[PDB]
Order: C-alpha cells, then structure tokens, then sequence
C-alpha cells in the first residue's frame, strides 16, 4: 500500500506522532519519503543478515524479529511481518519506542542525512491538518 | 504575511499573581508558536514551542495554549525574575512575524 | 556548548552595504536553520530572513529586495548582507539557531547605527 502524503500525515496524527518527543509532524513524513518512499510493503535486505522492514523500515537485528536475522534483539518484541501492514499502527508503536528521546529520530539515517535542517513543514502544508 | 495581534502591551502585576498574554494570528497558523522572554538588555529567550511545549529548564509556572487562531501563555505566581518582555512568533511558512510584545512589571 | 556571535561594523552610513557575521559553534550548518532577528531600540523584535540547512534562504517580504543571507558551512558562519541603508535600520542585529520550528539559541547580537 503506497501512501499519499496528506493520507500518511493524517494517520501519523492520529497515532501520537505530531511532538512527539519535541518533533514536528512533517519529519516524520519526511522520513517515511526517504525510508520506503511511503511504501508499507517496503522491505530492504543490508550487507548483515538485517532486514529493514515497512514504511519506517524497523531494523530485524534490533527491534523486530524476522526469523532469519542472526543475533535478534527483538526490542519491539514484534515479528517483522507485523510491521508490514497496511495499518501503520504497529509500525508507530515500534517508532515510538526507538524514540526515546529529542535526538531519536538519528536512528534513521535518511532523516538525519536528508530531513534534517529542511523545512519538513513543506510535506504537510496544505493537508487537512 | 500572517500577522500577529499580542495584547496587552503591558501589564502590572504583583509576585504571586497569575497573568495572561494572547496572541492572535490573521491567519491560521497550525499550532506552530513560540514564546520567548527577554530581560533588560539580554536575548531573547525561547519558554515555549509548538504551543504547549516547555523549553528546558523552564519552569511549570509557565503554560502555553491556543489553537487555529487564538494563542495564550499563562503565567501561574509569577516570581521575580519573570518580569521583562514576551513575544509570540509563528512558524507557519515563511515570512515569520513576531507579536508587538507585552512588557510585564512589578506593581 | 552551542553559541551564536554577531560581529559587525557599529556605525554605518547610508552610503554603504552593511555586511554582519554570525560565527556558531557546538553544533553543523548543515544540521540546522539560521535566523536574523533586529530589534530597534526600545521596539519590539522584527523578523529579517533566515537560510534553512541546505542552503535556501527565505526573507522578510518587504526586506526581500535589500537582504541577502548566505553561510560558510566550512568556517562555520552564517552573512547578513544589506543594501540601501535608511537610518531606519538601526537596531541590535541577532542571529539565531532554528531546531525544528523554535529558536533554541540565540547569540548577544550587535549594535549597529546607520548616519548621514
């Protein structure tokens, strides 16, 4: 399931997301753009047994188990096919717990590289929101 | 631009009271307002974002709350060093603009 | 330790481009947004322009035209260029670190007073 952006935004909302933790709506969809370009089904395989998996693309050595991934830490105590649901619930769940913090979002590395110092505000202006 | 309307200009009041400070936008602005204090002859500096969120380090004693339009910091027993100036600014697209600014002394 | 220092020329006449200088230190360009903020004396502070992390910049509209802001991610510092000075323009000059829609830092500002 591929989002719009205003649709993305909206649920984000819905779930917790806008400051959470002191941040904005728009890095969250910002981050999303760059992770899977707002692709729930979105999966993406790294040089380590690691799977990022869904539309915030959760790590599978880390924060959900995929079965396959030696070395499991399972923090979100959630399989990895959970997360790629068209209901991005459990994924925000998860997100929510690696946020621990006002410098959380450094966990993914497209927002901090390509989010970061912009005016992620532009994704939502105009949404009903 | 989004213009903003802050009132009072200025305001009297005694340690202990509590006070309020609004700021109306021309426009809607989406919840993205700050507030800042600024003492004789320092910097401004950031109390509140986004609203309703706290800067560190500042105190409970400050509140901040508003929606579409309408925009408010309450002050509950105001301390000593809470006199100086405010200001509200917003951070719905560009250009920001700035309140005109409350004064708040001593009585 | 993040901080944000002015450095300009003080006095000016209209007969110049005013050019001031905001040194930061403790935290990347890249990372973040640089306002401008002036403050005339006894007034209440005005909103100059900013240049967001990347490099775009946004300006106070009726400013637009006699503003330009540009940085030096290497030197770590952020310019304040202004033409057509009207003694109008003086103020103390600020420069501000922008995090995620709030002005978190914000440097003493300078003085500048533009004559005859």
């Amino acid at each position: 399931k591929v989002f719009g952006r205003c649709e993305l935004a909206a649920a984000m909302k819905r779930h917790g997301l806008d400051n959470y933790r002191g941040y904005s709506l728009g890095n969250w969809v910002c981050a999303a753009k760059f992770e899977s370009n707002f692709n729930t089904q979105a999966t993406n395989r790294n040089t380590d047994g690691s799977t990022d998996y869904g539309i915030l693309q959760i790590n599978s050595r880390w924060w959900c188990n995929d079965g396959r991934t030696p070395g499991s830490r399972n923090l979100c105590n959630i399989p990895c096919s959970a997360l790629l649901s068209s209901d991005i619930t459990a994924s925000v769940n998860c997100a929510k717990k690696i946020v621990s913090d006002g410098n959380g979002m450094n966990a993914w590395v497209a927002w901090r590289n390509r989010c970061k110092g912009t005016d992620v505000q532009a994704w939502i202006r105009g949404c009903r929101l | 631009d989004i213009v903003l309307t802050q009132s009072p200009a200025s305001l009297s009041a005694s340690v202990g009271e509590t006070v309020t400070i609004t700021c109306r936008a021309s426009g809607n602005i989406h919840n993205y307002l700050a507030w800042y204090q600024q003492k004789q002859g320092k910097s401004p500096q950031l109390l509140v974002y986004s609203t309703t969120t706290l800067a560190d380090g500042v105190p409970s004693r400050f509140s901040g709350s508003g929606s579409g339009t309408q925009y408010s910091l309450k002050i509950n027993s105001l301390q000593p060093e809470d006199f100086g100036s405010y200001y509200c600014q917003h951070f719905w697209s560009t250009p920001r603009t700035f309140g005109g600014g409350t004064k708040l002394e001593i009585k | 330790q993040v901080q944000l220092q002015e450095s300009g020329p003080g006095l000016v006449a209209p007969s110049q481009s005013l050019s001031i200088t905001c040194t930061v230190s403790g935290f990347s360009l890249t990372g973040y947004g640089v306002n401008w903020v002036r403050q005339p004396p006894g007034k209440g502070l005005e909103w100059l322009g900013m240049i967001w992390g990347d490099g775009n910049t946004d300006y106070n509209s009726a400013l637009k035209s006699r503003l330009s802001i540009s940085k030096d991610n290497s030197k770590s510092q952020v310019f304040l260029k202004m033409n057509s000075l009207h003694t109008d323009d003086t103020a103390r000059y600020y420069c501000a670190r922008e995090r995620d829609y709030r002005l978190d830092y914000w440097g003493q500002g300078t003085t500048l007073t533009v004559s005859s």
